[PDB]
RNA sequence: AUCGAGAGGA
DNA sequence: CTGCTTATCGGTAG
DNA sequence: CTACCGATAAGCAGACGATCCTCTCGAT
């Protein structure tokens, strides 16, 4: 506890002290003839997809709520059809160092007409080592 | 992971810094440069001979880079050039190229005072090139004719000879990127100008800080301008499928069209005036792609945004070039992570958190002694902490350790390299910023320790100057066996 | 501030130059509840939980009364403005909003982020104030004033009140510089510029105590570099100025002066004709000011004083841009109409160049030039009620 | 030595290296009431011989330019006489050895 | 702080326009000499002249502002020892209650 | 993470330059270019698998030599170049 | 002085007090403003100043000097800041943290430049000091040639001391039976006394002894006496008479040639610059000089004699010891001093935060822009 | 004209003492050329570590490199790991 | 003021002595007063110091000062590292600032003086007056990535 | 991925 | 809170 | 006496400004 640390009572920590849920956010739209399109990922000519698993989206190329999020895992599948000289990935992994599950996926559209997409994932945080205080 | 070369290898010994000669820049370039445009001629995308390739670096991947071959990842992009047809003004040189041209006279263009002169003599005989340029400029800014002849030193009369026709030479002043002078306007042309150093004497270089061959006048303001490559200009952003080109594409574009504007108006419909409303842009452009900071005007629109940037500002201090990308760069193996104190740690040693300690690696070649660890450490991988990723072969080729069909197998020969996890007692960096000393920058023994934080001694904490009151703190590990030594011993 | 910039500061914003060259002429202003119509789709009224989610913009039409009814554009809402509508419901029916009874609003809100208008701090204008110079400066002391309007444009016309010649320095002359001028003007000059040409009524605006003599003494040398110009008509004679100044004038150049000291010369006291001893007035108390500092009788002007600075907020924040995004507006179509010459409302401009300064920082649409830039109009920042 | 006790009209200075090998040398009085070399800080300045300039040169094996430089209208180098080749040694007192051995060649 | 607010900014008109009819003396109309007993007034910053004896147009100043009658933002600074009054209405001044 | 100008002059102080070396070409960047023997610049078209080195214009094919320095280097004296200024690089100790 | 008078209160378990008697944190100041009172708080060196123009908060009448009116906290943190006291104590606060995002701000401008200008300052070889372009700036590295890693502080017995308590300490006269070397401190004493060969030595030794005080407080007008320099001799004294374990009641075995030609021939073989020409070994001499006093000095026939006896075995062991510690103090042909030498300066410069001279970050910004526009100057006339 | 220079072994002017810089680098370049499987000319005491064998070889004077010392003006010193004095 | 100075007895006794500090410096006409010692007379301007009495002691004028800035917050910094940044200053003959109007013209390789203030005319003029760089310096290794004349790399290990 | 802004950490 | 440039003044030469 | 040249004094203008770090937002 030395130079400004403090030690802390692991017990108490686990009866419930100093415990968090932390919520994030996660958004998608659709183009700006060429639309983007929201659908679980394919090989498809495309041969540039991202590295997770996109195992976790159904159908819609979204996460499910009651699903578990970890690492790589990919939250938003999105393909992006283009001729151009077919369908080239746009989808968002979770966050290379987050973890957690997802809380509330909204579907909704903006003021142009374009499918839009917020996902909330959603993880408890325990009073850690390194925690500031 | 290059390949090998006939061309022999050596440390760089001396740097010559000059200047570009017509000569050179058309001959040191493939590229000629002759449309405008970029790529697409009329829809058909690929290349063009007009600004980006003729014989230069590709972006789609190819090897097409002309016999230069082999991948971007090795052809350093030559460069062509772009013909200016109106001679044209140097940005960073106006100062100098004026101060040249207070020390030359016109029509026959000479030294204004001679060895003659009796105070001259003390700057033809002085060292370096630098002071010496000095010392005349204090000398020739007043007298203005070219003068007859004139003494004779020495001594009475009547004179002798040396050559030259008398005319007046300007009070010359700085407009924006002209030069108008008082007789008793004239403006200076760049054409004027360059024909007055066309010629001068052999030793009317020499005599202020010039070189025969490596820098000229005649060189200071541009003929022939050269063309950067794509690598020091890169392409796309967020499309592959709608283009999103650099920056300084976008200037020498603009120079390219003010170019193809004088001769559509020198072979074609020719004006005879309001045309140097045209030769002001087409110098404004080389003047703004090599600097925009100077007075006047700046830059904005596009594809873009504003204003600009233009070399200069890639070379300028901090986060440019030099002092952010040579003094200090960025750097691979390293970490970051809050600091918190260990009394049970010796002093030389710094807790190294696990999941750190799975991500950073040291080369290991494989030697007799090793083998026993270093293949268990080949089989444990790179997941259970006394393991290790990569296992690099005979031909410099990469297995990865976390994917691949072999990888719980592998028989190590000799002298293959394995990049392994850290393991304890390693020699690390251990630095605070801001590194004030030497002593924020120390050496240190490697435990591997639960929970997230780097551990390290509370008696360390002054020559670094920590608190724990979250402090975070980086560590860098060596990768070559001289620098472990070169770490532990220094 | 933001309730005063909607009930009026729009109202007369929009007037004044309205009227154009027949007559289309600008009056009224009636504000609607926040609105957004959605492509394909009815009007629909948007409360402020569904932008957030939606990444809609909480703004309402702004509709202008024309004459020989009308969209202009659209204006972001404040939050428990006014009509946030909210600054009407009750608790319960705030959660049936699925909007927080804590939530205070202050943000209205942009692209589906709540944004905050910072208040800006500047120096209040239209005070004097003296301020003691440096050593290696010919100068001693200058009275300042940041002249500037409150209804009508954004004309800021600095004006200096110098006195050259260091303490000891021999006959310390005072000089003025005005707006469109190019150099400065001694005093005595300015006075019979505006129509003042006795001596002695001069150092009556100036002076007002008939006993002090060491001010009186002070303006001697002045007067001195005045008697070259002794009738109001050479007084603006003496404007000049300099090198060239087209040539053709004195009928021309007289006119040219006699409209810096209305329009120009004081922007604030009046822009008219009937105007000349009202200025001439203030114009002797900032001599009499100087001067006063001058032999140290008064302090020089405390520069960090908060009450001679003034907070820019939400309101007249929004204020300069809409002045700005509606003179656009209306220099747009008397464009159309002169290409007309035998519906024309480009309502985007105002309602998108409310939206990017409101979402950015750089408080002036595309120019950016305007060093408002610091992030006025920042992103909340909800981490705990308490920030 | 030119010893003036006012000033000297810059028409007077220009007719000073014209007499060659000749040097004359101009000196106010105003700068001359106190020996400089007297002083705290000053310490003793010893000119050495053109042999012993090689004997520095070549032992410590140096270039011409290469050793620490001395003004010619410096107030030390002006009382003991030091054109352009002309060395000094310098014996400061240190207080972490006793004596320290100085050179400036004058530029 | 808790307590501080901003200057919303009220028309300046009906103080203009109350003054003179109320004593003061417009600016135009003054003689410096033959009345050295003078406060000299300023709105915002505006010199509307002059007024003789100041004390009694205080207290019916500051009656009208605690009462309502003049809005209770507009500040009203009385000098005593430089004879000079001023009335300010600007809209970024910062205020607290007490 | 950055290597900071201010923290190699901590490596300068204690003379390890080969760690210096290996933080600044090893991990970050390095480049093998090339280099006229004569003229001196980055012309050298590297015509690598068939042995030709041909810069023409100098009509060199034997004197020119492989060099190790890092990309920013490249970076700079390329713009340098394009700012119409030779930055040369010679490969003996003497003149 | 309340302060004070809240330290001599404190009672030994007091915790506050243990710490500052530990010096593990904290101190005086700490002390006199948690339990007497905060004191006078101040804003550009000058206590509270006007705002309001001729008072300093509108709680006051006009033209009040007084204390309290002028920002002194009467009261301890223990007892409550008041009113007004707390916006004085805000207003000193306010400056202590925008001048630190100042300092640093102005330091790490220093710092930069410093280490910009020295850089490729190292030694080399010749043991020298010099740059790239091979410009000499130090002949020897710190004027000695020793790095300061290895340097201690120590005193010069020759600088101090009366004159009369100085022949006491160092003379030895075997030509006078009331200052020669007793028969008890020498195994031949008894018979050196007399002797006019020995009496030439120790001659040779006082005089030089003289000629370093002469030296010495020439060199040191302050009369201090401790002084950085290499090889701690006190402790391989100590180091001697413990591991050779010495009775201080039997005479040694030395001769008055073993010690007094000891020392000398020593003296030959503290090697720093080592060229076989002349100038280099008049330099030589020139650089261990100071070290050299010290060793003789320390040690002094009377010293090692009689002050702490020493056996020849262990005399030729000091002897061998001090040339081996010597050797391992030089700096090394490599070192980066350049850098070195502005980090050493740049440093401490970090740590400076708040008597009429201008002095801390500010004044430093001058010295290091050789400014002709500086604030304080000033003339000390003797 | 390669090539000399170069300064005989006579007149030695630099320090006799090994520098810790150059024993610094010379364990280093020894340790590079151990842990690359080649000849050892010591007898090997249980140790493993090739940085940990160049300390040995240098405590018993075997090691073959030899330092070239650079003086300002070009001249350079050769010395053996063998003449080299090892006392820090 | 207080001095230590030595007793006919032997010792140092403390003899307090009179000084004189001033509020104006012209260190050319004050020492040729009658009454003051003019071999101590000493003023905290090392830059009139050196004008009047030779750059010799500059050096230590400029060396008591930065001593002073030092010692007065309770810090000791050895000798050396005053003495050696002193004294770089004094080398080229005046006083050579620690700024870019000082040590950046003084004749050094280009590269090593880019990397600090004027990076790109120092450039420009290399360019012009065709300067040959060294490059024995450190930025200069530092740029081009190699084995820098740094301890380690001072010399050259060979078989 | 580049540029431009702000917020916070030591 | 600083170096460089321009303008003005006193001095010497024809 | 007038004109030219040199020297000194005053007035105007430039090139940087702690190090690293983590996040959020908007844009051709
Ligand atoms: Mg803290
Ligand atoms: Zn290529
Ligand atoms: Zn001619
Ligand atoms: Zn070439």
């Amino acid at each position: 506890n030395q130079e400004d640390s403090m030690i802390m009572n692991q017990s108490s920590i686990d009866r419930g002290l100093f415990r968090s849920l932390f919520f994030r956010s996660y958004m998608d739209q659709e183009k700006k003839s060429i639309t983007e399109t929201f659908e679980k990922p394919q090989r498809t000519n495309t041969l540039r997809m991202k590295h997770g698993t996109y195992d976790k989206l159904d159908d819609d190329g979204l996460i499910a709520p009651g699903v578990r999020v970890s690492g790589e895992d990919v939250i938003i599948g999105k393909t992006t059809p283009i001729s151009p000289d077919s369908k080239r990935d746009a989808s968002t992994p979770l966050r290379s160092t987050e973890n957690g599950i997802v809380d509330q996926v909204l579907v909704t559209t903006n003021q142009d007409g374009l499918k839009f997409v917020k996902v909330r994932v959603r993880t408890t945080k325990i009073p850690q080592i390194g925690d500031k205080f | 992971g290059q390949q090998y070369s006939s061309a022999p290898l050596r440390t760089v010994k001396e740097v010559q810094f000059g200047l570009f000669s017509p000569e050179e820049v058309r001959a040191i370039s493939v590229a000629k440069i002759r449309f405008p445009e970029t790529m697409d001629e009329t829809q058909t995308r690929a290349k063009i001979g007009g600004l980006n390739d003729p014989r230069l670096g590709s972006i789609d991947r190819n090897l097409k880079c002309q016999t230069c071959q082999e991948g971007m990842n090795e052809c350093p992009g030559h460069f062509g050039h772009i013909d200016l047809a109106k001679p044209v003004f140097h940005v960073g040189f106006i100062a100098k190229i004026k101060k040249v041209c207070e020390c030359v006279c016109m029509h026959c263009g000479k030294l204004l005072l001679d060895e003659h002169n009796e105070l001259m003599r003390q700057a033809l005989a002085i060292k370096d090139s630098k002071k010496r340029f000095a010392a005349i400029w204090t000398l020739c800014k007043t007298k203005m004719v070219c003068e007859t002849d004139v003494p004779s030193e020495d001594d009475p009369t009547q004179l002798v000879s040396r050559g030259g026709c008398g005319n007046t030479q300007p009070t010359i002043r700085k407009d924006g990127l002209k030069l108008v002078g008082s007789w008793k306007l004239r403006v200076l042309s760049t054409e004027e100008i360059l024909n007055i150093f066309k010629h001068i004497s052999v030793k009317d270089f020499t005599s202020l800080g010039f070189n025969e061959v490596f820098s000229r006048p005649e060189w200071m303001i541009l003929t022939c301008l050269p063309v950067p490559p794509p690598p020091v200009r890169p392409s796309i952003s967020f499309n592959e499928s709608q283009r999103g080109e650099d920056d300084l594409t976008f200037k020498l574009a603009d120079i390219l069209k003010a170019n193809i504007s004088l001769e559509t108006l020198e072979h074609n419909g020719a004006p005879h005036h309001a045309i140097e409303e045209a030769e002001s842009l087409l110098q404004f452009h080389v003047a703004t792609y090599m600097d925009n900071d100077i007075a006047g005007q700046p830059q904005a629109l596009q594809k873009s945004g504003r204003p600009v940037k233009s070399i200069r500002a890639r070379l300028k201090g901090k986060e440019g070039r030099i002092r952010g990308n040579l003094m200090g760069k960025r750097v691979d193996f390293s970490a970051r992570t809050v600091i918190s104190g260990d009394p049970n740690l010796e002093l030389d040693q710094v807790g190294v958190p696990k999941s750190i300690a799975k991500t950073l690696t040291y080369p290991e070649v494989v030697t007799p002694y090793n083998i026993d660890r270093l293949t268990q450490l080949v089989r444990n991988g790179p997941n259970e902490h006394p393991g290790a990723k990569y296992v690099i072969r005979d031909s410099g080729d990469r297995i990865d350790l976390r994917y691949s069909k072999r990888a719980g197998d592998i028989q190590l020969q000799y002298g293959w390299k394995v990049e392994r996890h850290i393991m304890d007692n390693d020699p690390v960096l251990f630095n605070r910023q801001p590194s004030l000393h030497k002593m924020s920058m120390m050496a240190h023994r490697v435990k591997v320790i639960p929970y997230s934080t780097f551990r390290l001694n509370l008696s360390v904490t002054s020559p670094y100057n920590a608190d724990f009151d979250g402090d975070e703190m980086n560590l860098h590990v060596p990768q070559s066996e001289e620098t472990r030594a070169e770490l532990s011993q220094l | 501030s933001f309730n005063q910039f909607v009930d009026y500061t729009l109202q007369d914003i929009i007037c004044e130059d309205s009227t154009l060259i027949y007559e289309i002429s600008f009056g009224k202003i009636y504000v609607t509840k926040p609105m957004v119509n959605e492509s394909d789709g009815v009007t629909h009224a948007l409360y402020p939980q569904e932008a957030r989610l939606r990444n809609l913009t909480y703004s309402s039409g702004l509709f202008v009364d024309v004459k020989k009814k009308v969209f202009i554009g659209r204006l972001p809402i404040m939050l428990r403005s006014k009509n946030c509508y909210l600054s009407e419901a009750t608790e319960s029916d705030l959660y049936k909003l699925k909007e927080c009874p804590f939530d205070m609003g202050g943000y209205f809100i942009i692209n589906g982020s709540e944004k905050v208008l910072i208040a800006q701090e500047r120096s209040a204008g239209n005070i004097v104030q003296v301020f003691k110079k440096a050593a290696p400066s010919p100068i001693s002391h200058v009275a300042e004033i940041r002249s500037a309007l409150e209804k009508g444009s954004r004309f800021i016309s600095t004006l200096q009140v110098k006195l050259y010649g260091r303490e000891g320095s021999s006959a310390r002359t005072i000089k003025a510089t005005l707006p469109y001028i190019k150099q400065d003007i001694p005093i005595v000059i300015i006075f019979r510029a505006l129509g003042i040409i006795p001596d002695g009524e001069i150092l009556e605006h100036i002076c007002y105590d008939v006993n002090d003599w060491q001010m009186l003494e002070m303006l001697k040398p002045c007067v001195e570099d005045g008697f070259v110009i002794q009738d109001r008509e050479t007084a603006l004679d003496f404007i000049g100025r300099r090198g060239t100044a087209l040539g053709i004038k004195k009928e021309k150049r007289i006119q040219y002066a006699k409209d810096i000291l209305q329009k120009e010369f004081l922007p604030h006291i009046t822009q008219l004709e009937g105007f000349e001893s009202r200025k001439a007035f203030f114009l002797g108390y900032m001599i009499n000011r100087l001067l006063l500092c001058a032999l140290d009788r008064k302090d020089q002007d405390d520069r960090d004083h908060f009450g001679k600075k003034r907070l820019d907020l939400a309101g007249p924040l929004l204020a300069q841009l809409f002045k700005t995004l509606f003179k656009k507006l209306t220099k747009d179509i008397f464009r159309y109409m002169q290409r007309t010459v035998e519906l024309a409302i480009n309502a985007k401009t105002i309602t998108s160049g409310l939206k990017y300064a409101l979402a950015t920082g750089n408080w002036g649409e595309q120019k950016k030039a305007m060093s408002s830039r610091a992030g006025v109009s920042q992103v909340l920042n909800r981490y705990t009620y308490s920030s | 030595i030119f010893v003036y006790q006012n000033n000297i009209t810059p028409s007077a200075m220009k007719l000073v290296p014209s007499i060659p090998p000749a040097t004359i040398e101009t000196f106010n009085e105003a700068a001359l009431v106190v020996n400089i070399t007297h002083h705290e800080l000053v310490p003793k300045h010893i000119r050495l011989s053109s042999d012993e300039k090689r004997e520095l040169l070549k032992r410590y094996r140096l270039k011409e330019s290469q050793l620490p430089r001395i003004q010619r209208a410096d107030p030390v180098a002006l009382y003991l006489g030091l054109k352009r080749g002309e060395v000094v040694k310098i014996i400061r007192k240190s207080e972490t050895s006793g004596r320290y051995a100085s050179y400036r060649i004058c530029m | 702080s808790l307590m501080s607010c901003i200057s919303v900014g009220t028309d300046p008109m009906p103080i203009i326009t109350f003054l003179s009819e109320w004593g003061m003396e417009p600016l135009e109309d003054y003689v410096p000499h033959q009345s050295p007993d003078a406060t000299r007034v300023f709105v915002n910053g505006v010199w509307h002249g002059v007024h003789r004896n100041p004390a009694r147009l205080m207290e019916t100043l500051r009656t009208l502002r605690r009462k309502g009658d003049i809005n209770p933002e507009v500040s009203m600074i009385r000098d005593i020892r430089e004879k000079e009054l001023k009335i300010f209405t600007d809209a970024g001044r910062v205020y607290r209650p007490l | 993470l950055r290597f900071g100008e201010m923290e190699r002059d901590c490596m300068i102080a204690h003379g390890a330059a080969s760690f210096l070396k290996e933080r600044l070409m090893e991990a970050s960047d390095a480049f093998r270019v090339h280099i006229c023997g004569i003229c001196g610049l980055m012309t050298v078209i590297a015509k690598l698998n068939h042995n030709q080195f041909e810069c023409k214009g100098c009509d060199n094919k034997i004197d020119i030599y492989q060099i190790h320095i890092p990309y920013a280097a490249k970076l700079l004296f390329q713009e340098l170049m394009a700012m119409n200024i030779t930055p040369r690089l010679y490969t003996d100790r003497s003149r | 002085k309340a302060g004070r008078l809240a330290e001599v209160n404190l009672k030994d378990l007091n915790n506050v007090k243990q710490m500052v008697m530990a010096g593990s944190k904290g101190s005086f100041i700490n002390i006199a403003q948690m339990s007497a009172c905060v004191g006078q708080q101040s804003v550009e060196g000058k206590r509270i100043a006007f705002g309001f123009v001729d008072r300093t908060l509108p709680h006051f009448s006009k033209d009040d000097y007084s204390p309290e009116s002028k920002g002194f906290v009467e009261n301890s943190y223990l007892r409550g800041l008041t009113p007004q006291e707390f916006f004085f104590h805000a207003m000193g606060g306010r400056e202590g943290l925008i001048d630190t995002a100042v300092k640093t701000a102005e330091t790490g401008y220093i710092q930069r430049r410093l280490v910009k200008a020295l850089e490729d300052i190292m030694v080399h070889y010749d043991n020298t000091t010099r740059n790239s372009l091979g410009n000499v700036i130090q002949f020897i590295y710190g004027e000695d040639g020793m790095d300061a890693a290895h340097i201690e502080k120590q005193s010069l017995d020759t600088i101090g001391g009366s004159d009369a308590a100085f022949e006491k300490r160092y003379r030895v006269d075997l030509l006078n039976t009331d200052h020669t070397l007793d028969p008890s401190l020498l195994e031949s004493g008894s018979e050196i006394l007399g002797d006019l060969k020995l009496q030439v030595l120790l001659d040779e030794e006082y005089k030089q002894l003289v000629k370093d005080r002469k030296f010495l407080r020439e060199v040191f007008v302050d009369g201090e006496a401790n002084w950085p320099l290499p090889v701690n001799i006190r402790r391989i004294i100590q180091n001697a008479q413990q591991t050779f374990h010495i009775d201080h009641t039997k005479p040694s075995d030395l001769t008055i040639k073993d010690i007094v030609l000891g020392v000398k021939d020593l003296q030959e073989n503290l090697l720093v610059l080592r060229g076989k020409n002349e100038i280099i070994q008049n330099a030589q001499r020139d650089a261990v000089t100071l070290f050299c006093c010290l060793l003789r000095s320390r040690l002094a026939t009377r010293r090692v004699l009689q002050e702490y006896r020493l056996t020849k075995q262990a005399f030729d062991w000091v002897l061998s010891n001090i040339e081996a510690q010597f050797l391992r103090s030089v700096v090394h042909p490599g070192e980066m001093v350049g850098v070195l030498a502005a980090q050493s300066i740049g440093e401490p410069a970090t740590q400076m935060t708040l008597k009429k001279v201008t002095s801390g970050v500010p004044r430093l910004k001058e010295i290091l822009n050789v400014a002709k526009n500086m604030k304080t100057p000033s003339l000390t006339v003797y | 004209t390669l090539k000399e220079k170069a300064i005989p072994k006579d007149q030695r002017a630099t320090t006799p003492y090994m520098t810790k810089y150059e024993r610094a680098r010379i364990l280093g370049t020894r340790a590079l050329q151990i842990s690359m499987n080649a000849p050892v000319f010591v007898d090997l005491e249980g140790e493993t570590d090739p940085l940990r064998i160049a300390m040995k070889e240098l405590a018993e004077k075997k090691i073959p490199l030899v330092i070239r010392r650079y003086l300002p003006d070009g001249s350079f010193e050769d010395w053996s790991v063998e003449e080299l004095i090892v006392d820090l | 003021y207080d001095r230590k100075v030595p007793s006919p007895t032997g010792e140092y006794v403390k003899e307090p002595e009179w000084v004189l500090e001033t509020d104006g410096v012209n260190l050319s006409e004050v020492m040729t007063v009658p009454g003051i010692d003019p071999t101590r007379i000493y003023t905290n301007s090392f830059i009139d110091i050196m004008e009047v009495l030779g750059i010799e002691a500059g050096r230590a004028a400029l060396y008591k000062e930065v001593y002073n800035v030092i010692a007065s917050d309770g810090s000791y910094v050895n000798y050396r590292h005053m003495a050696l940044l002193v004294d770089v200053m004094t080398t080229q003959g005046g006083l050579t600032s620690v700024t870019r109007h000082g040590f950046n013209r003084s004749n050094t390789g280009a590269l090593m003086r880019c990397s600090f203030e004027e990076t790109v005319e120092i450039l420009f003029e290399a360019g012009a007056s065709a300067e040959l760089d060294d490059c024995r310096g450190v930025s200069e290794n530092v740029i081009l990535g190699q084995m820098a004349p740094i301890g380690t790399g001072a010399f050259d290990v060979m078989i």
